[PDB]
């Protein structure tokens, strides 16, 4: 063996991020559900669309959906 | 005494956990409640902020109500299941269950269902 040569660049993992986890749905005034964004074609609602500017995509599916709402 | 005391829920919510129907928090419970997996409803009274029991609230209303209160979320952990067993009987780290979903049900009728049934029926 020989000495380690280390060329630096150390990267890490993504660690989540705990976050304020629910925001995206609400209450009127009781009687009123109301949601924010819309819901997943190809697999039943629980899933929101991830909305950016002319670009949608779901968890459930992972990544496969493309058309703007 | 030879009545429930509001434990005809409690057995139902270990029998969930015993084989794998439980949506445990409240985005679990969400999704349950969104399409057919989600059968029976409980919350916590003791909600901070509020907001969230009023969503939970919502998400019952939707189309059919499942909802009952009972009790804190602290008891409802114990009685299910929320620890690594430790002992006999108990002795568990003690943490809220949080807002509680029902799937699969597994067991059938018993005391379980006449308390849901009459609350269901008014
Ligand atoms: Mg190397
Ligand atoms: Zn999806």
């Amino acid at each position: 063996k020989k000495v380690y040569t280390t060329p630096k660049k150390i990267r890490h993992k993504h660690k989540k991020v705990k976050l304020a986890v629910l925001n995206y749905y609400k209450v009127d005034d009781e009687g009123k559900v109301a949601k924010l964004r819309k819901e997943c074609p190809n697999c039943g609602p629980g899933i929101f669309l991830a909305n950016h500017g002319d670009r949608f995509y779901c968890g459930k599916c992972h990544s496969t959906f493309a058309t703007q709402k | 005494a030879e009545l429930t005391i509001e434990d005809a829920l409690k057995v139902v919510l270990r029998t969930s956990l015993v084989h794998d129907g439980l949506a445990r928090g409240l985005r679990e419970s969400a999704k349950a409640l969104t399409r057919g997996e989600g059968q029976l409803a409980v919350l916590v009274e003791s909600v901070t902020e509020e907001a969230i029991s009023k969503l939970v609230q919502g998400l019952a209303t939707e189309n059919n109500v499942p909802l009952i209160k009972v009790a804190d979320a602290k008891q409802l952990g114990e009685w299910a299941g929320l620890g690594k067993i430790d002992r006999d009987g108990n002795a568990r780290k003690v943490v809220g269950a949080s807002v509680v979903v029902v799937k699969n049900w597994g067991a059938d009728t018993q005391e379980r269902e006449i308390l849901l049934e009459h609350f269901s029926q008014q």
